[PDB]
RNA sequence: CCGGCCGGGAACUCAAAGGAGACUGCCAGUGAUAAACUGGAGGAAGGUGGGGAUGACGUCAAGUCAUCAUGGCCCUUACGACCAGGGCUACACACGUGCUACAAUGGCGCAUACAAAGAGAAGCGACCUCGCGAGAGCAAGCGGACCUCAUAAAGUGCGUCGUAGUCCGGAUUGGAGUCUGCAACUCGACUCCAUGAAGUCGGAAUCGCUAGUAAUCGUGGAUCAGAAUGCCACGGUGAAUAC
RNA sequence: AAGAACCUUACCUGGUCUUGACAUCCACGGAAGUUUUCAGAGAUGAGAAUGUGCCUUCGGGAACCGUGAGACAGGUGCUGC
């Protein structure tokens, strides 16, 4: 599902725990109900756009790990439902029966 | 069913009066399977019923249902080519059941203020034969009757 | 007193795990109530089978996780260090608790 | 029962009364009722004059009828003289809270017409 | 295309899993694509070795790897030196330690993957795709087999319109879940197009 | 509407109207920033914001305040 | 001294236990007119103590959880009738001819693939 | 102190495992001396007991080259690649599939009873306190039969409206907000307030459904920072009819 | 499509890059990194400080980073006839 969006999502991933793995006290501790609410807050939300504009968790689409497909996810299996059916009735998912009840 | 000849499922008794004629009768009558309501419908319109025509509750209910009971039905079979109109003898389980239905299907309409109330006047009027239920068997026979020819 | 849960996939792999973790335990120092079991877990995933369209058609997975307990009560020398370095039994999860 | 512009309803209770003037529904029509001191239960035909005149301060308080048909009447007004994209939304007749113009639509839009 | 995965259907009650091993639900993801990234690279290198399957087992954090193979010699090599060469590649990509194991086949015609892997060979070799099909289900017959369907799909002969064609010797249960079958497919990469090879093996009744 | 937490606009546009209007009145000034809010300062300039593909002058008046930039700049023509 | 049934008509489960005494009938502390209000039928508890009359014979202590009213009820039921074995096979011979003793097994449907609610298909569009 | 709270108890519900069990196996009759079958006992269950998975050879050169693999044929200071916005959410119209309606078996208020199946560690987040409410603080506990989202709603029981475009519908608009999130105007969800559109059961047509099924009332999950009326599951009350 | 505000995004506008965001090499210079400032819509470009490690053939290493060079990398472009 193109290198090039596999290759841009690495970028996403990465940067993303750099930053706002560690950096989030900037968002949540200072923009808050307290003595920090006059020119604190107000820089606070105008330095928080310095930085880059991925970083944000919210960027990463969350794509298959094999194939590199961004619809039909499973966040138990980091695969798409194409991905997953292939491997499971095969041998590769460990318990991961056809279920009938 | 084409050749699966099975019967019915069992029914049972409404709890201030035991029996089953009335049973069924909450049954046609329920909407949206709230049995709930309907079965204190039927309750409130043979108690108002009973007040009124001076009887008990199943005679009350009997005395009513018999006047729009259909003695005949009309069917049509094209046998040969053609499709004319075949009365027949309906079945003693439909024929109560089919009138039962006819009697609430007349309560849908004739909106006077609630369904006790409506139920109540509708086999008030079946008693003394002049409401829309006894009017729809009367049709029933019309045809039966005109289309007689046919056998 | 130490209360032992362990968890697997497989129903009869966890069987001959529970019975040995309590055998080497109840034989070479005493003590055990049992295999208490717990309610089994079971995670359903309904994927599309095919790769293009055709909704209606699915296939349904789940995944049969087989809990169970052992308790015992009374800390034993023997026992306690029976449980540590010496489990194995592979494609079985087990923690201990004190 | 005639208080604010219009409200002359009768046979109908104390909170739902209040429902048909302009500017008051149902939960201001509790808050009327509340600080006037009256129960919600009774109508306007069981309730006297002395009790009438004091629903008249209390919906006083809260803008009503005239003057709020001109307080909607400008905001509207002030977007189409703006050039906002709702502005443009408003006078063009087609619905503004970011809704699907494609199929549905019809009570902003109207109804059907021929292509 | 309407038929169930036979391994698959089977993975309860005949068949085994071949990943055998507990995960929570947060290393569950992470230690599934671990899982796929040795087994991928495992059977392009051990190409020429003729591995059937790769079982792979997760006891506290030490990956135990399993190769069954038809040729053990090839895998290990001169006095198990390309073990220790597997050993260390396989471990670092995966997670800490290894522990390959290899198991031997002495009847190699009876596994699925190795007779897919085989007309696959076959196919891109210029062979005739009868000659190789046919030659692989009389060969398994002969020696300890009950079922032996083989169907090979695509060009096929440099041909126009694809094909797909199968001959079986046998009783091949599909439906029935008791029935062990040693199921695998296999693509023949040639000039022409890719070529399928899927295989059935009925073994044993239960 | 959102965010209580300041009204929010862009680190380069605040800094680009700071500098424009401590200056004085010049030109359209070329911005992006749709999603920036208008601040009472912004009054009087005539900033260009991008509609998609090209520049819509907007001169900013005295109501043009708590409204945001992309508002004043239709996206999709029609008719 | 105390005799047992269990009952478990539609995911719910009754615990009924049975002693020779008073003609009441209590329910998870509570009395049974005021735990089964207006909603279908009461007498179905009461059912099968009609054949085998109770009267002022025998006292219920009952426990019950799970389903709702009649899954409940029809628990109560079938707990009743398995619950009234002090007198072997003299009382199931006239118990069963008139039902009662069957579970009557039926439980909801699962929802099916494709389909919008166990048996209901969506549509159909033919153009 | 009066709540499974308490020692404790191992009966029962349950939870799991491992077994019993339904075998036309018994019983008569129709049959051809057969396979069968009509009922009848016994039984929790009766003739594949209900439901699921399971999909033969092959059909439609059916769908997918945009999941992946892939033979050719094509692009390489570009059809490759990074960024800010905009767009996929456009709107004389037409259909599909829903949902909410058009009410009185109903609508809104107060007294309060009965589920299942899930799900949770940058997680799910009590009780408290601030909130008219979305929510805002403090933060208890739980990788869970324990802790939490979590009061199920239908349903009773009382009240009140009395057939009105209505106390039906709850659209649409204006204002004031809330959380998430660098950021909510194009283009989110929800809340409050006022607003109160069409609609009074639907033309030709036409759809699904044979019992815990239709019908109706909740509820969960997957994807998911946020964003279901969809999808996938779950359990309540519970029909008619099959000559 | 098991959920499009940016992301996703394959589309459009304008800005932009050509061994490229993603890869192994032939080899030139540096630990890797971290903090922080300026112009810009942002991609980017310009800096300013600090740190300067696991083995010595010590003209080297095993990684990582940034140059020039090509084998090339890359395409959700067409063809499910
Ligand atoms: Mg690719
Ligand atoms: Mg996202
Ligand atoms: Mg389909
Ligand atoms: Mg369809
Ligand atoms: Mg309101
Ligand atoms: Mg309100
Ligand atoms: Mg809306
Ligand atoms: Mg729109
Ligand atoms: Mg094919
Ligand atoms: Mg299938
Ligand atoms: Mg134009
Ligand atoms: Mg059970
Ligand atoms: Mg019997
Ligand atoms: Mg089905
Ligand atoms: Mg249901
Ligand atoms: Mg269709
Ligand atoms: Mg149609
Ligand atoms: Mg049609
Ligand atoms: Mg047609
Ligand atoms: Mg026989
Ligand atoms: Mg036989
Ligand atoms: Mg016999
Ligand atoms: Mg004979
Ligand atoms: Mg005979
Ligand atoms: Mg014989
Ligand atoms: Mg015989
Ligand atoms: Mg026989
Ligand atoms: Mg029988
Ligand atoms: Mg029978
Ligand atoms: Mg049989
Ligand atoms: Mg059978
Ligand atoms: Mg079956
Ligand atoms: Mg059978
Ligand atoms: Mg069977
Ligand atoms: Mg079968
Ligand atoms: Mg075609
Ligand atoms: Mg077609
Ligand atoms: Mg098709
Ligand atoms: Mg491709
Ligand atoms: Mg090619
Ligand atoms: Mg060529
Ligand atoms: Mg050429
Ligand atoms: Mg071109
Ligand atoms: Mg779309
Ligand atoms: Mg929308
Ligand atoms: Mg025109
Ligand atoms: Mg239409
Ligand atoms: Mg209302
Ligand atoms: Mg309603
Ligand atoms: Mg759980
Ligand atoms: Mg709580
Ligand atoms: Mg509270
Ligand atoms: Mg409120
Ligand atoms: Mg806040
Ligand atoms: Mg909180
Ligand atoms: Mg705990
Ligand atoms: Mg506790
Ligand atoms: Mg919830
Ligand atoms: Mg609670
Ligand atoms: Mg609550
Ligand atoms: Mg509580
Ligand atoms: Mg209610
Ligand atoms: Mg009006
Ligand atoms: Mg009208
Ligand atoms: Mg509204
Ligand atoms: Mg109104
Ligand atoms: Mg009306
Ligand atoms: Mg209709
Ligand atoms: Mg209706
Ligand atoms: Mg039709
Ligand atoms: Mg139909
Ligand atoms: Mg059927
Ligand atoms: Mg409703
Ligand atoms: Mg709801
Ligand atoms: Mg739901
Ligand atoms: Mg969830
Ligand atoms: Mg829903
Ligand atoms: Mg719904
Ligand atoms: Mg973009
Ligand atoms: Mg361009
Ligand atoms: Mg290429
Ligand atoms: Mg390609
Ligand atoms: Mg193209
Ligand atoms: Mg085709
Ligand atoms: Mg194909
Ligand atoms: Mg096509």
């Amino acid at each position: 599902a193109k290198q090039s969006m596999k290759a841009r999502e690495v970028k996403r991933v990465a940067l993303a725990d750099k930053y706002f793995a560690k950096r989030a006290e900037l968002k949540a501790i200072i923009s808050d109900v307290n003595a920090a609410s006059d020119e604190d807050r107000w820089n606070a939300v105008l330095k928080l756009q310095t930085l880059p504009r991925d970083s944000s968790p919210s960027r990463q689409r969350n794509r298959c790990r094999q194939t590199g497909r961004p619809h039909g996810f499973l966040r138990k299996f980091g695969l798409s439902r194409i991905k997953v059916r292939e491997a499971a009735m095969r041998g590769e998912i460990p318990g991961l029966k056809k279920a009938s009840w | 069913p084409r050749r699966r000849v099975i019967g019915q499922r069992k029914i049972l008794p409404d709890p201030k009066f035991g029996s089953e004629l009335l049973a069924k009768f909450v049954n046609i009558l329920m909407v949206d399977g709230k049995k709930s309501t309907a079965e204190s419908i039927v309750y409130s319109a043979l108690e108002t019923l009973a007040q009124r025509s001076g009887k008990s509750e199943l005679e009350a209910f009997e005395v009513a249902l018999e006047n729009v009971r259909p003695t005949v039905e009309v069917k049509s079979r094209r046998v040969g080519g053609s499709t004319y109109q075949v009365p027949v003898e309906v079945r003693p389980v439909r024929r109560n059941a089919l009138a039962m239905r006819w009697i609430v299907e007349a309560a849908r309409k004739r909106g006077d203020k609630s369904m006790a109330l409506r139920l109540a006047n509708e086999l008030s009027d079946a008693a003394e034969n002049k409401g829309t239920a006894v009017k729809k068997r009367e049709d029933v026979h019309r045809m039966a009757e005109a289309n007689k020819a046919f056998a | 007193r130490i209360r032992i849960r362990l968890k697997a996939f497989d129903h009869r792999l966890i069987d001959q795990a529970t019975a040995e973790i309590v055998e080497t335990a109840k034989r070479t120092g005493a003590q055990v109530r049992g295999p208490i079991p717990l309610p089994t877990r079971k995670e359903r995933f309904t994927v599309l089978i095919s790769p293009h369209v055709n909704k209606d058609a699915r296939d349904q997975y789940e995944i049969r996780t087989h809990l169970r307990l052992v308790d015992i009560v009374e800390p034993t020398e023997k026992t306690v260090d029976a449980l540590m370095r010496l489990d194995l039994a592979a494609g079985v999860d087990v923690q201990i608790s004190l | 029962a005639r208080i604010a512009g219009i409200n002359i309803p009768d046979h109908k209770h104390a909170v739902i009364a209040l429902t048909s003037i302009y500017g008051v529904g149902k939960t201001r029509s509790k808050a009327i009722l509340a600080a006037a001191g009256i129960a919600e239960d009774v109508k306007i035909s069981e309730l006297s004059e002395g009790q009438i005149d004091t629903l008249r301060d209390e919906v006083a308080k809260f803008v009503v009828e005239g003057d709020l048909r001109r307080e909607i009447s400008m905001s509207i007004k002030r977007l189409m003289d703006l050039g906002c994209y709702r502005g443009l939304r408003h006078r063009r007749g087609l619905p503004v809270r970011g809704q699907r113009t494609k199929t549905n639509a019809r009570t902003r839009k109207g109804p059907r017409k021929p292509i | 295309g309407q038929k169930v995965h036979p391994n698959g259907i089977r993975l309860g009650i005949v068949k085994p899993w071949n990943s055998t091993w507990f995960a929570n639900t947060k290393e569950f993801a992470d230690n599934l694509d671990s899982d796929f990234k040795v087994r991928q690279y495992l059977t392009k290198e051990l190409a020429k070795a003729s591995v059937s399957r790769i079982v792979i087992e997760r006891p506290a954090k030490s990956i135990r790897v399993t190769i069954h193979t038809a040729r053990p010699g090839i895998v290990i090599g001169k006095k198990g030196e390309d073990v220790e060469k597997l050993r260390k590649v396989v471990a670092d990509i995966a997670g800490v330690p290894a522990q390959i194991n290899i198991a031997e086949v002495r009847k190699p015609e009876l596994d699925a993957k190795l007779v897919a892997d085989s007309i696959t060979s076959q196919l891109e070799r210029r062979v005739m795709f009868r000659r190789a099909m046919k030659r692989a289900v009389q060969n398994a017959m002969r020696l300890g087999a009950k079922g032996i369907k083989v169907e090979v799909s695509g060009r096929l002969g440099g041909a126009e319109i694809a094909r797909t064609e199968w001959y079986r010797e046998g009783r091949v249960p599909l439906h029935t879940l008791r029935a062990d079958i040693d199921y695998n497919t296999s693509e023949a990469h040639t000039t022409y197009g890719v070529i399928g090879v899927k295989v059935w093996i009925f073994k044993g009744e239960i | 509407r959102s965010l209580k937490k300041g009204p929010f606009i862009d680190l380069h546009l605040l800094k680009k109207v700071e500098k424009a209007v401590e200056s004085g009145d010049k030109k359209p000034l070329r911005t992006w920033s749709r999603r920036s809010t208008i601040f009472p300062n912004m009054i009087g300039l005539t900033i260009a914001v991008h509609n998609g593909r090209q520049h819509v002058p907007v001169f900013v008046t005295d109501e043009m305040v708590g409204h945001k930039l992309g508002e004043f700049a239709p996206t999709r023509t029609y008719r | 001294n105390q005799y047992y049934g269990t009952g478990r008509r539609k995911s719910s489960a009754a615990r009924v236990f049975i002693k020779p005494g008073n003609g009441k009938i209590v329910i998870n502390q509570r009395s049974l007119e005021q735990y089964f209000g207006r909603e279908t039928a009461r007498m179905v508890v009461r059912q099968p103590l009609e054949l085998v009359d109770m009267v002022e014979k025998l006292d219920l202590y009952i426990t019950v959880k799970g389903g709702g009213i009649s899954g409940q009820a029809g628990a109560i039921r079938h707990g009743i009738t398995r619950a009234l074995m002090e007198y072997d096979e003299s009382l199931r011979s006239e118990l069963r001819k008139a039902g009662f003793v069957t579970r009557d097994a039926r439980q909801v449907e699962r929802k099916k693939v494709g389909l919008r609610k166990a048996r209901r298909r969506p549509q159909f569009s033919k153009r």
